[PDB]
C-alpha cells in the first residue's frame, strides 16, 4: 500500500526485500508531508538560494551557432555549489532525513559528484555521512574522494562483484536495510525503488522551472527542445518535468554510446537494452541473454550505469520524450568546442547533451530551432582524463 | 507435488523440527556442488534451499556474495543450475527443494516459463529475495499454476497486515526473519514457519522448535564451512556431514 503511484506505466515499482519496505513507506509519507509543508519548502528554498546559489544562469551561446539558424542556451548547473546539479536534490533529501529524525546518511557514487554533494550537505546540516564508491571507482577519483573526506564523510571502497557503481548501489541497499532506523539512504539519481524516482524529480524540477521562466523572459516563447544527458535520469528529469505538459517542447535525453552502440561497450539501456528487474525497479537494463546485469561503459564516469530511471522509460514508451546516444568521440569534440568557443569547461557527462545539440544544428543548419542544453556539471574533474586522451591521440 | 506437506506431516508425526541448509548451486564448482548437496542430504537435511548465482545479489551478506563469485569463477549459469536440479531430484525423489532467486533471473525469459522449468525439473518452492508481497502477484500466480510454492519472508519489523498477506499468499513454509509472530502466523493458517535468522548452532534449532516454529533454516553457516575448506575437498564433506548431523539431532528435541 502506498500514498503515491510507484509505477510509470509498466516501469518502476518497489523490488526490494520485504525488510526494506517499511523504510520506503516511511520515506514516502515524510516526502508527501514535506511537500505540503510551507516551512519545509521555505527551508529548502533558503538553502538552494543562499547556500547553493540558485537560480543558475541561462547562457546564450552565440559563437558556437554562428552561421546557422540554431539559437542555443545552456542552463548553467555547472555554476551550482559543488559544480553539478546533484546538489539540488541532496539538500532536499538531507532535509527529509532530518524531518524523519535521522542523524546519518548513506550515499552511493560513481563519478564522485553525488558523493561530494552528499558530504557537503551532511557537513552543513549535521548528519554523519558514509559514501559507498567501490574499489575501481575509489582507486581513481582520488580528487573527489579527498574532497569527501575533506568534508568529514566516510568513504567506503566496495570490492564486491565488479567493484563499481552498481555494487556501490548494492552495498548501499545492503547497509540501509539494517540501519534505516537511524540512517537515510540518499540515492543519487531518479531511479531505484519508489519513492526515489519521484522524490529526485521533484527535488530537481527547479532546473526546468527556472529554464522556462528564463527562456520566456529572453525569447518570449518556449524552447523547441530541451536536451540533457541521461545516466540514471536526474538532471534530465529535472529539466524535463516542468515541460512535460507543454506538448510543443521536445524532450531529448542523451545516453552514452561509449565506443559505439554496435561494439556493445556503451551505457544506453533505454534504447539498446531490455526491461529487467534490478536495484529495486523494473526498467531497461543492460544484461546478458541469461539475465545477469551487464557492465556498461562510457568515457564519462557519471553516465556509466547499465540502467535508467523508470519515468524516462515511460516517457519514451508513450512518445513524449525521445532518446538518442552520443559516443565518447562526439562528447570529447563537444567538450573541446565549448571550451574554445564559449570559455566554459563542461563536464564530460553534459558534453554528451551538447554534442547532440551540435548535431541537431550541424545536420540541418538552415532549420530554425531554439534549443536548451542542460549543462549538468563543470568539467574540472575531467581535465586530467581529457588531457591523457588528447596526448594519446596526438 | 506435496513434498513440503508430506515432510511436515512426517515431522509432526515424529514430534520433530525441520532442519534446512542453504547452499549456492555450483559453489565451488558443479561436481563438487553435487557432492556437497548429496552429503547434506545423507547427513539428514530435511529439505534444501538452493541459490542460483546472480551478478548482483543485493540481499546477501559477504558469505554468500563470495559463494556466488566462486560459482561464476567456475562458469556456472542458470541453465547449468537447472541441469543440476534435475540430477538432484532424479537421485532424491522426496526431499523438498526450494530455490532462492533474484527477480531478474525469474523475469528474464518470462515469469511463467521460469516456473514451468522449475516444475519440469521437480523444484518445490521459490523464494524471490527482492520481490516483497506488494509486488508478488505475478510471481505467486505463476508459481501456483506450476505447482510451486511461493515462499515469503516474514521480517522482524512485520506488522499485522503483513502477517495476514504472508499467511494468505505463501505456501510450503514461511521464512521467518517472537511468540507473537509464530502464534499469529498459526492464527492465520500460514504455511509452517521456519526460523531463518542467524541459525548456526544446534541450540538455535532447539530454540526455534520450542518457540513453536516447524524448524530452522541455516542460511549461511553451511557456506561458511565450504569457504573454510576449499583446498581440502575431503575435510569439506567431512565437516559438512558433522555439522548437519548435529543440527538435525537438535530438531528431535
Ligand atoms: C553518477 C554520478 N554523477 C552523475 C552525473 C550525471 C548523470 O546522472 P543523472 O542522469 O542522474 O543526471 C550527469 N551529470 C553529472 C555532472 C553527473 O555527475 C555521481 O556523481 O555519482
Ligand atoms: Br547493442
Ligand atoms: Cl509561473
Ligand atoms: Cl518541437
Ligand atoms: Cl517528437
Ligand atoms: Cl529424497
Ligand atoms: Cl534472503
Ligand atoms: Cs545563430
Ligand atoms: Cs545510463
Ligand atoms: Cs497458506
Amino acid at each position: 500500500t502506498t500514498l503515491l503511484n510507484p509505477y510509470f506505466g509498466e516501469f518502476g515499482g518497489m523490488y526490494v526485500p520485504q525488510i526494506l519496505m517499511p523504510a520506503l513507506n516511511q520515506l514516502e509519507e515524510a516526502f508527501v508531508s514535506a511537500q505540503k509543508d510551507p516551512e519545509f519548502q521555505a527551508q529548502f528554498a533558503d538553502l538552494l538560494k543562499n547556500y547553493a546559489g540558485r537560480p543558475t544562469a541561462l547562457t546564450k551561446c552565440q559563437n558556437i551557432t554562428a552561421g546557422t539558424r540554431t539559437t542555443l542556451y545552456l542552463k548553467r548547473e555547472d555554476l551550482l555549489h559543488g559544480g553539478a546539479h546533484k546538489t539540488n536534490q541532496v539538500l532536499g533529501q538531507a532535509l527529509l532525513a532530518k524531518r524523519m529524525g535521522k542523524s546519518e546518511i548513506i550515499a552511493e557514487t560513481g563519478a564522485g559528484a553525488h558523493g561530494v554533494a552528499s558530504a557537503l550537505a551532511s557537513a552543513l546540516l549535521g548528519l554523519k555521512c558514509r559514501i559507498y564508491m567501490g574499489a575501481k571507482d575509489v582507486e581513481r577519483q582520488s580528487p573527489n574522494v579527498f574532497r569527501m573526506r575533506l568534508m568529514g564523510a566516510e568513504v567506503i571502497p566496495v570490492h564486491s562483484g565488479s567493484a563499481t557503481l552498481k555494487d556501490a548501489c548494492n552495498e548501499a541497499l545492503r547497509d540501509w536495510s539494517g540501519s534505516y532506523e537511524t540512517a537515510h539512504y540518499m540515492l543519487g539519481t531518479a531511479a531505484g525503488p519508489h519513492p526515489y524516482p519521484t522524490i529526485v524529480r521533484e527535488f530537481q524540477r527547479m532546473i526546468g522551472e527556472e529554464t522556462k521562466a528564463q527562456i520566456l523572459d529572453k525569447e518570449g516563447r518556449l524552447p523547441d527542445a530541451v536536451i540533457a544527458c541521461v545516466g540514471g535520469g536526474s538532471n534530465a528529469i529535472g529539466m524535463f518535468a516542468d515541460f512535460i505538459n507543454d506538448t510543443s517542447v521536445g524532450l531529448i535525453g542523451v545516453e552514452p554510446g561509449g565506443h559505439g552502440i554496435e561494439t556493445g561497450e556503451h551505457g544506453a539501456p533505454l534504447k539498446h537494452g531490455r526491461v529487467g528487474i534490478y536495484f529495486g525497479m523494473k526498467a531497461p537494463m543492460m544484461q546478458t541473454a541469461d539475465g545477469q546485469i551487464e557492465e556498461s561503459y562510457s568515457i564519462s564516469a557519471g553516465l556509466d550505469f547499465p540502467s535508467v530511471g523508470p519515468q524516462h522509460a515511460y516517457l519514451n514508451s508513450i512518445g513524449r520524450a525521445d532518446y538518442v546516444s552520443i559516443t565518447d568521440d562526439e562528447a570529447l569534440e563537444a567538450f573541446k568546442t565549448l571550451c574554445r568557443h564559449e570559455g566554459i569547461i563542461p563536464a564530460l557527462e553534459s558534453s554528451h547533451a551538447l554534442a547532440h545539440a551540435l548535431k541537431m544544428m550541424r545536420e540541418q543548419p538552415e532549420k530554425e530551432q531554439l534549443l536548451v542544453v542542460n549543462l549538468s556539471g563543470r568539467g574540472d574533474k575531467d581535465i586530467f582524463t581529457v588531457h591523457d586522451i588528447l596526448k594519446a591521440r596526438g | 507435488m506435496e513434498r513440503y506437506e508430506n515432510l511436515f506431516a512426517q515431522l509432526n508425526d515424529r514430534r520433530e523440527g525441520a532442519f534446512v541448509p542453504f547452499v549456492t548451486l555450483g559453489d565451488p564448482g558443479i561436481e563438487q556442488s553435487l557432492k556437497i548437496i548429496d552429503t547434506l542430504i545423507d547427513a539428514g537435511a530435511d529439505a534444501l534451499e538452493l541459490g542460483v548465482p546472480f551478478s548482483d545479489p543485493l540481499a546477501d551478506g559477504p558469505t554468500i556474495q563470495n559463494a556466488n563469485l566462486r560459482a561464476f569463477a567456475a562458469g556456472v549459469t542458470p541453465a547449468q543450475c537447472f541441469e543440476m536440479l534435475a540430477l538432484i531430484r532424479e537421485k532424491h525423489p522426496t526431499i523438498p527443494i526450494g530455490l532462492l532467486m533474484y527477480a531478474n533471473l525469474v523475469f528474464n525469459n518470462g515469469i511463467d516459463a521460469f516456473y514451468a522449468r522449475c516444475e519440469q525439473v521437480g523444484v518445490d518452492s521459490v523464494l524471490v529475495a527482492d520481490v516483497p508481497v506488494e509486488e508478488s502477484a505475478p510471481f505467486r500466480q505463476a508459481a501456483l499454476r506450476h505447482n510451486i510454492a511461493p515462499i515469503f519472508i516474514c521480517p522482524p519489523n512485520a506488522d499485522d497486515d503483513l502477517l495476514r498477506q504472508v499467511a494468505s499468499y505463501g505456501r510450503g513454509y514461511t521464512y521467518l526473519l517472537l511468540h507473537h509472530l509464530i502464534e499469529k502466523l498459526k492464527e492465520y493458517h500460514a504455511a509452517p514457519a521456519l526460523q531463518g535468522f542467524g541459525i548456526s548452532s544446534p541450540e538455535q534449532v532447539s530454540a526455534a522448535v520450542r518457540a513453536g516454529a516447524a524448524g530452522a533454516i541455516s542460511g549461511s553457516a553451511i557456506v561458511k564451512i565450504i569457504e573454510k575448506n576449499l583446498a581440502s575437498p575431503k575435510q569439506m564433506l567431512a565437516e559438512l556431514r558433522s555439522f548437519v548431523s548435529a543440527m538435525k539431532a537438535a530438531s528431535r528435541a
